[PDB]
RNA sequence: AAGACCAGGCU
């Protein structure tokens, strides 16, 4: 189950689907939403 | 924004290679397969077509002020 | 005491590149010559443009730019041309000047790449050297028309002047003069030129040596065929020395 | 015109009491290159007084560890009193505890 | 109607919000802009981030000449509701007397 | 004078004194076409 | 920690502490905590496995996304005052294995430990390889570093824009430059830098620049200028009337001929302005008339590029006016590296005068070699180094900070493979004379940036000029 | 009030009384120039076109000053007005006005600034009086003010986005003042400390040793060309050192003619041993390493900080003090000159190379490392059981980081001691430091070796978190990396946590330098 | 504002000389050559040529300076013979070697482009 | 006009 030395793709991997997912700016726009 | 005409080293014409370099890449060749085979031997023209952004196919997204 | 003696190998020689050894001469002889490929060959390039319509997303000088740096046929007509401070007439005419016309329009959806195929000049030798250059992409509805003029210059002036894709330049390709100091000799890869064996780093010194063969690889952009950049070349430097020589018999003349 | 003064101005509080209020909010954003703009739209301002000689606040803190870019400072009078937010930091928004 | 408050750019009441790379070029809008300004009289204003001390928790400190040898004080908010911004201090006098 | 819409891309007929609406569209952006007299810019 | 990590009734901004020592438990859903993300690790485990990496990979039309990660427990927000209580490991292949037993109660693990910097730090390829106060001047110079800003910039009407001719993104990128879409609006040129002592024009921090590459298109650039102006139609106005002014009709008169103007006092654009020029014809009409026109900022000598008119607040005729002007690169012009090597431009030789290689190529930059030994920054030689292998190579070299995958005999040993000496350097013949250098330079592609600051807009003299209205002084500015 | 009005800076008493803005200013970026003297400066037309000098109308020049006035304001260098005896000023730039042309003796003509003006130069944090000297205007192209490079030491001043200001004296009285005491030559000795104060700087310094070493023998071609780039020789070329197997001339050779006058001076190289002069070959120094300089001959050694630079007795000092200024200034730029245009042969550079060591030395820095890590811990594990004794005056707190500081700097000295020895003679990092030019080896060090322990106002790093430093480390760890020690060395590149512990470093003299400066300021300004 | 046009590198307005000769009152039989808008490409060839005649003591050249376009040749020559005999003489000689290049490179082109 | 705030640059 664990990933094997495959670290270097994997880490990267979640890091571009949280900056997909968020962005850089979303600490203004869900400030003003709120 | 657009391909130079000349690479600024050397002087060797690369703005009619852009194209060419696009479709090779597209036609499953490497990036440096694609340059051998356009003929760019020094690394100052390489770089040219390596390190090039065409921000010209973004800029023609938006309609023109002209009729 | 006496002048060189030089002899001329060529090696290579091919629409694009010439290869030829320079023996027995000077390094200053070597490097003014390598200098003048550069910067002293007449050629035709665009200097005038006018603009009429320019609906792309490029400004004028942007495009004015790019139009001075495509290469145009320059093989015949450069010898018989005359430069634009020399020429009689106030205006562009056809002994000092060629008139090029572009008029692009994009009536299609799809886009079209404005190319040097869409340069029109007045008279047949003066072609763009030219996929070919692209000069700007044009949406639909955008439109570019202009008129230039192209002059003769030489690489002093600006670069677009330039006939040459890079010069390479060598000599002693083994070591032996010991103009350059390797802090470690088995760290250098040999020259295409180097004579000596896969074992031995470099030529042992030989102190009675000067520098004596100059290879070359002249790369042509297109305007000149690589064959007569050379000749131009020559006759251009011993002109400047006729021309040293005759002003210098005047300011001897003031003199006595 | 309340919203359109202190959103222009940069004075936060009532223009009557602008000798009471706090000043340096909403500046101009910044256009010169999209780094810049970005570096502009994330970025934290201590309110301690820039004329104070005091070193102790301006000083790397070892808890801005992910949180605050350690390189990221104006050079000058606002030395470590400007901060820069990581790549990865989030600012909490806020819930209630019902 | 009461007034007017301005929108920021991109944002869940902004014009521009969900809207694609199509729409955005139609309207003349880059889709790299991330937003996150307001547009006031035509200019951009950006709010930078305050820090300030945190709130309702209890926190001892002290100060070199001040008559107190430690200083407990608590910066009380309500819910950030009617907030007084009121601080209560409770400190221990220095040792001292004579 | 004409001035062409920001919009619609026409152009409009148009004078000094006039309040601005497009005469196509009713959008209040216009911008004055590049004039006719020439201006000679050197390729360098 | 469980219901949180199951977001079932506590949402994940909520942070939870709990003070041993102190038998304290603290809970906090207070708004302006600042927190970051963490990989939960449970015993010496990861808990993200190879099914959420082949997901995650699959994301797209897949719908799964950071927040399934985040609802599967497998990441977890912390904010400062809990990280007190966790015990964090730097990368897990590292520090969960059983090396010589440090710790082993190891509770969270970093993404990437490259995510500590920020926006404009992110761009610096090798940070740690250089000094840190390099690395702060870097990321101030960054913000300064000209190229396309936005994409609609033809659109938008904006004072003080500047534009590079031809952006390039790094041949030497990091890995989070992806996310900063650094590629997508590049803000420099990776260009041919040599380091050595030519002609002692480039001593101190100065460069010496190749003419040549510059009449090619050389950080090529252009300069915006936005002029807004209006009829004033509200209150005590009379009017304020644009309008082609007559000779001598208005009090208010100058040397400065209105003859540029149109039938609405307005410049169409594509006419070419200089000094004095009146862009805008507005005439008062006075209780009999003056000139309120507006005038180019002096020696600006730009083109008009685009003139607006429309009504503002108000209803009344209000126009904007953008000028541009080409800016070619200059001797007191300023540029500087990804590493803090800023300096001015000492002198420009062209191609013939410039050193070249055996095989023609010449450097487009030149910069002394004294700014490395004080200065501290390998960063930069490393850059250059992989630059000269990746052009070679046809790949973009990773600079990623902290990578192990990465070293300098690395580099060296690929490098040595193309025919190139393997520490980088090279040998130069003497533009002058054609002589060879003694010593051989260091040459490669760095990628460098053109900064705002330029010496035509730093100029300036005085002689006998305004005075101040109050002290009778010169004026101020 | 009023009492605002004349109270703090900018009001009327300091911001217009003690100081205030004048005419016939300007102010440019600066470039290098190697090409001028030590007292010219560069300007721009511009510039000069724009500033002008009131001269007097006479008999001898007043046909020069009726070509200035047909010049006029448009071509470069005619006047701008015309001053009449009654004061009347007439004007020359919008309007030709014939009539009003003509020139009488005692009339006052503005003309433009031309070469050989002489100017007050300036740069703004104005700490000492050699922060404003008089230079001599020459006109060049381009618009950067250009001046020589052993000039930027006084300012303080390097070519990186920096202005200066120019002063046009606009009286014969204070241009002959100016002339007479405020000129780059007159200025080359300190009062402060009675040392010079312009030095040689950057290439020209490691061109110098370079140059001066032994090894360097030049052809007849290379000398003739070195010898066309002297102004004060006499023409006569000097007999090589060696003849016959071919003309051979040395560096130390051609120096000596750079060498003005007689002068007798003895300084010793920084590479100098102490054993040399206690036993044999005292006089025949064999590392070359001893200078001595005789009847203006450089006879042996090599020259560099501690010879050319700006120290008590060194050769510029000397060459002052026996010849005075005039002839200092020619040395300075012949110097400048001559041992550029010989750079331009042998070259100078930096690179990866000259910052990688050998393979056994790295070998030898990482034991030492190991060791003295070791060596740490047994300290540690010493305090731990109890087993330390406190030192007198000192805690017991205080006596365990003095001992893990002590372990530390000899372990960070060691290891930059082996690689410093490590480098080879070609190596270009060891050619800078050597010759004083720019470096050190506590750099030398930091780059191949070791970067060291990072320090937080003067102490070892802190516990930010609550017995910890970093959530990485454990609580209580006062070992070496969890208090900031950096193990690994610039090429090889830092850890993540060492790299946080050097922003932190670096942090703090970024503060000082931010915050020192007012205190210097008041200091100084209440001094004055 | 103040860059030069492209042409101060290669082009003469009224009143420069080409070349101006001065004598060089240091050395006997020394003299001091200023060449007009000329750069390094003639000022080395010229000095190279120079340095194989033996009757030639001195002979060196340089730009004063970079942004200018001048050069200057200094010539020492033995008591017998003038430096304004041997500049000539260099001259000549030089051009009598471009013209044997010349022919033997287009004799090497002809011979190239068959067999 | 003038005043205010802010941002940046060189030490
Ligand atoms: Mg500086
Ligand atoms: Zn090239
Ligand atoms: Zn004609
Ligand atoms: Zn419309």
């Amino acid at each position: 189950e664990i990933t094997p030395d495959l670290w270097q793709e994997a880490c990267w991997i979640v890091i571009s689907s949280y900056f997909d997912e968020k962005g850089l700016v979303r600490q203004q726009l869900d400030s003003f939403d709120e | 924004m657009i391909i130079p005409v000349r690479c600024f080293t050397c002087g060797k014409i690369v703005g009619n290679k852009w194209e060419a370099y696009l479709g090779l890449l597209q036609a499953e060749y490497t990036e440096g397969d694609a340059l051998d085979a356009l003929g760019l031997k020094r690394y100052c023209c390489r770089r040219m077509l390596l390190a090039h952004v065409d921000l010209i196919e973004k800029l023609l997204n938006y309609a023109p002020l002209e009729k | 005491p006496y002048a060189n003696q030089p002899t001329v190998r060529i090696t290579e020689l091919t629409d694009e590149n010439v290869k030829f050894i320079i023996e027995n001469t000077d390094l200053a002889v070597a490097n003014s010559i390598r200098r003048v490929f550069i910067a002293e060959v007449p050629i035709i390039a665009i200097d005038w443009v006018q603009i009429d319509a320019n609906s792309s997303v490029l400004h004028d000088e942007f495009i004015a730019h790019r139009l001075g740096l495509i290469p145009l046929i320059s093989d015949d007509i450069v010898d018989k041309l005359q430069y634009s401070r020399d020429c009689t007439c106030e205006e562009f005419c056809p002994e000092c000047s060629v008139e090029f016309t572009l008029d692009v329009r994009c009536n299609e959806d799809q886009t079209r790449h404005v190319t040097s195929r869409d340069l029109i000049s007045n008279s047949p030798r003066v072609i763009p050297v030219t996929d070919d250059i692209l000069i700007v992409k044009l949406r639909k509805g955008q439109e570019l028309r202009l008129r230039a003029y192209a002059k003769k210059g030489f690489g002093k002036e600006h670069a677009k002047w330039n006939p040459t894709a890079g010069v390479a330049f060598e000599y002693d390709p083994d070591n032996a003069l010991r103009h350059t100091v390797y802090p470690k000799p088995e760290e250098w890869p040999k020259s295409e030129y180097s004579e000596l064996d896969e074992d031995e780093s470099q030529a042992p010194y030989d102190p009675n040596g000067k520098p004596e063969r100059f290879y070359y690889n002249v790369e042509s952009c297109g305007s000149l065929r690589p064959e007569t950049i050379v000749l131009s070349a020559l006759s251009g430097l011993k002109k400047k020395l006729s021309d040293l020589q005759t002003q210098l018999s005047h300011e001897i003349q003031s003199d006595v | 015109d309340g919203l359109k003064y202190s959103l222009a101005t940069g004075n936060w509080g009532d223009q009557k009491k602008a000798h009471q209020a706090r000043a340096g909010v909403s500046q101009v954003l910044n256009r010169l290159t999209f780094a810049s703009t970005l570096s502009h739209l994330r970025r934290l301002n201590s309110p301690i007084g820039r004329d104070g000689k005091l070193a102790k606040p301006r000083q790397l803190h070892n808890t801005l560890w992910g949180m605050v870019c350690p390189a990221e400072t104006p050079e000058g009078h606002a030395v470590g009193l400007v901060k820069n937010l990581a790549l990865m930091a989030y600012i909490s928004v806020g819930s209630q505890p019902s | 109607f009461i007034g007017k408050i301005p929108i920021m750019l991109r944002s869940t009441y902004c014009l521009l919000n969900g809207l694609t790379d199509r729409d955005l070029c139609e309207l003349n809008e880059c889709p790299l802009d991330p937003g996150g300004y307001f547009i006031i009289n035509g200019s951009e204003k950006v709010l930078i981030a305050q820090e300030k001390m945190a709130t309702n928790t209890v926190y001892v400190f002290a100060k070199k000449d001040s008559k107190y040898a430690y200083t407990g004080e608590c910066r009380s908010c309500l819910e950030n509701s009617s907030r007084p911004t009121s601080t209560i201090w409770v400190s221990m006098l220095a040792r001292g007397g004579q | 004078m004409i001035y062409i819409c920001g919009e619609c891309h026409t152009e409009n007929e148009i004078k000094s004194r006039d309040p601005i609406r497009c005469r196509e569209c009713g959008y209040r952006i216009m911008y004055k076409k590049r004039t006719k007299r020439l201006v000679v810019f050197d390729a360098r | 920690r469980k219901l949180r990590r199951q977001m079932d009734i506590i949402v994940s901004e909520v942070s939870m502490i709990r003070d041993i020592r102190e038998r304290e438990i603290r809970i906090y859903t207070d708004a302006g905590r600042i927190c970051r993300p963490l990989l939960i690790v449970e015993k010496q485990k990861l808990l993200l496995k190879k099914r959420h990496i082949d997901q995650l990979k699959e994301r797209e039309y897949n719908n799964y996304s950071w927040q399934d990660l985040v609802a599967s427990g497998v990441v977890e927000y912390i904010d400062t005052l809990e990280e007190e209580t966790v015990m964090l490991a730097m990368t897990p292949d590292d520090l969960q294995e059983k090396e010589v037993a440090y710790c082993s109660t190891y509770t969270h693990c970093e993404i990437h430990p490259s995510m500590i910097l920020g926006v404009c730090a992110s761009i610096i390829p090798f940070p740690d390889h250089n000094q840190s106060p390099r690395n702060t001047y870097q990321s101030a110079m960054g913000k300064q570093a000209m190229g396309v800003y936005i994409t609609n910039f033809h659109v938008r009407m904006d004072t003080l824009a500047h534009v590079l001719y031809y952006p390039q993104k790094p041949l030497v990128t990091t890995r989070s430059m992806e996310y900063l879409r650094f590629r997508e609006l590049p803000a420099g040129i990776n260009s041919i830098v040599a380091i050595a002592s030519y002609t002692g024009y480039n001593q101190e921090d100065s460069v010496i620049m190749n003419r040549s590459a510059v009449d090619r298109g050389f950080f090529r650039s252009v300069f915006y200028r936005s002029y807004k102006e209006q009829e004033s139609k509200k209150g005590f106005d009379q009017e304020e009337v644009f309008e082609k002014p007559t000779r001598e009709t208005c009090q208010g008169m100058r040397h400065a001929i209105y003859d540029k103007l149109d039938d609405d006092g307005l410049i169409a654009p594509g006419v070419r302005v200089s000094g004095d020029d009146v862009i805008i014809g507005k005439t008062v009409t006075l209780p009999t008339k003056r000139d309120c026109s507006t005038f180019l900022r002096t020696s600006e000598t730009g083109i008009v590029d685009q003139v607006m008119v429309t009504l503002n607040q108000e209803g009344y005729k209000f126009c904007k006016i953008r000028v541009r002007s080409v800016r070619i690169p200059q001797i007191g012009d300023k540029f500087a590296s990804r590493h803090g090597q800023k300096g001015t431009c000492g002198i420009q030789y062209r191609q013939e005068d410039m050193p070249f290689t055996c095989e023609g190529i010449t450097p487009d930059i030149i910069i002394n070699p004294h700014a490395i030994p004080s200065r501290m920054t390998i960063g930069h030689l490393i850059e250059c180094l992989q630059g000269k292998v990746s052009a070679n190579k046809g790949e973009i070299g990773d600079a990623t900070p902290f990578n192990d995958a990465v070293n300098v005999q690395k580099i060296s040993n690929l490098l040595s493979d193309y025919g190139y000496h393997l520490r980088g350097n090279e040998v130069l013949y003497n533009g002058f004379t054609g002589r060879k250098i003694t010593s051989q330079i260091f040459i490669g592609p760095t990628y460098y940036q053109r900064l705002k600051h330029m010496v035509d807009d730093k100029i300036h003299s005085r002689a006998r000029g305004p005075i101040q209205i109050l002290n009778r002084q010169p004026m101020e500015g | 009030s009023l009492k605002q009005r004349l109270k703090g800076k900018e009001g009327r008493v300091r911001g217009n009384l003690m100081g205030k803005r004048v005419d016939f200013s300007a102010r440019t970026v600066i470039t290098p120039d190697p090409n001028l003297s030590i007292d010219q400066v560069g300007v721009p037309r511009s510039i000069a076109a724009n500033m002008t000098f009131a001269e007097i109308v006479t008999p001898f020049n007043i046909d020069r000053l009726q070509e200035l006035v047909r010049r006029g304001n448009s071509q470069y260098p005619g006047a701008k007005y015309i001053i009449r005896d009654n004061g009347d000023r007439i004007d020359l730039r919008f309007h030709p006005k014939p009539s009003d042309l003509h020139l009488q003796t005692g009339y006052k003509v503005e003309r433009h600034m031309c070469d050989g003006d002489i100017v007050i130069f300036n740069r703004q944090p104005t700490l000492h009086k050699m922060s404003m000297m008089g230079h001599r205007v020459r006109i060049l192209p381009w618009s950067t003010f250009r001046l020589n490079l052993s000039v930027t030491t006084p300012y303080n001043a390097d070519f990186d986005g920096d202005e200066m200001n120019l002063h046009l004296p606009q009286s014969l009285e204070t241009r002959a003042e100016i002339q007479e005491l405020a000129m780059v030559p007159r200025m080359i000795v300190t009062p402060q400390s009675n040392r010079p104060v312009m030095g040689i700087v950057q290439d020209t310094l490691t061109a110098v040793r370079k140059f001066t070493k032994r090894d360097v023998f030049l052809e007849r071609g290379e000398v003739m060309n070195l010898l066309m780039f002297l102004s004060t020789w006499d023409g006569k070329v000097p007999q090589p050192a060696i003849l016959k197997p071919r003309p051979l001339w040395t560096g130390k050779q051609i120096f000596s003619l750079i060498i003005p006058g007689h002068i007798n001076c003895i300084r010793t190289h920084s590479t100098h041993p102490d054993d040399e002069d206690s036993g044999p070959y005292k006089h025949i120094s064999p590392g070359d390493t001893k200078v001595v300089v005789e009847n203006g001959e450089l006879i042996m050694g090599i020259l560099c900080k501690k010879s050319l630079g700006t120290s008590a007795g060194s050769l510029v000092h000397i060459s002052y003090l026996e010849m005075g200024h005039d002839i200092t200034r020619l040395f300075y730029s012949n110097i400048q000159t001559v041992i550029n245009n010989w750079l331009l042969i042998e070259g100078h550079t930096i690179g990866i190379g000259d910052s990688i060591a050998d393979s056994k030395t790295y070998q030898d820095i990482q034991n030492t490392i190991k060791k003295a890590k070791q060596d740490v811990i047994e300290v540690i594990e010493k305090a731990h059981n109890n087993e330390l004794e406190p030192t007198p005056g000192n805690t017991l707190r205080q006596t365990f980081e003095n001992q893990v500081n002590r372990i530390l700097n000899d372990a960070r000295d060691k290891t930059g001691s082996s690689a410093q020895k490590s480098l080879s003679e070609y190596n270009n990092f060891k050619s800078m430091v050597v010759s004083g030019a720019k470096g050190s080896k506590i750099n030398i060090s930091q780059v191949i070796a070791v970067v060291g322990q990072q320090n937080v106002e003067g102490k070892r790093i802190p516990f930010g978190f609550k017995h910890r430093t970093l959530p990485h480390f454990i609580k209580d760890d006062y070992g070496p990396e969890s208090r900031g020690f950096v193990e690994n060395s610039y090429l090889a590149g830092l850890t993540p946590t060492e790299f946080f512990f050097h922003a932190m470093g670096g942090r703090e003299g970024l503060i000082d330098t931010a915050v020192k400066t007012a205190e210097t300021g008041y200091i100084q300004r209440r001094l004055i | 504002m103040n860059a030069p046009p492209a042409f101060e590198s290669f082009l003469l307005f009224e009143g420069e000389k080409k070349i101006t000769i001065n004598k060089d009152t240091k050395v006997p039989n020394a003299c001091l050559f200023t060449i007009n808008k000329e750069d390094h490409t003639l000022g080395n060839i010229i000095k190279s040529q120079l340095l194989k005649d033996p009757q030639v003591l001195f002979a060196g050249y340089k730009v004063p300076h970079p942004l200018e376009h001048k050069i200057i040749i200094r010539v020492q020559t033995t008591p017998d013979y003038s430096p304004q005999e041997a500049f000539t003489n260099a001259i000549t000689d030089l051009i009598s070697e471009l013209s044997l290049l010349e022919e033997r490179f287009r004799v090497a082109i002809k011979d190239k482009q068959e067999g």
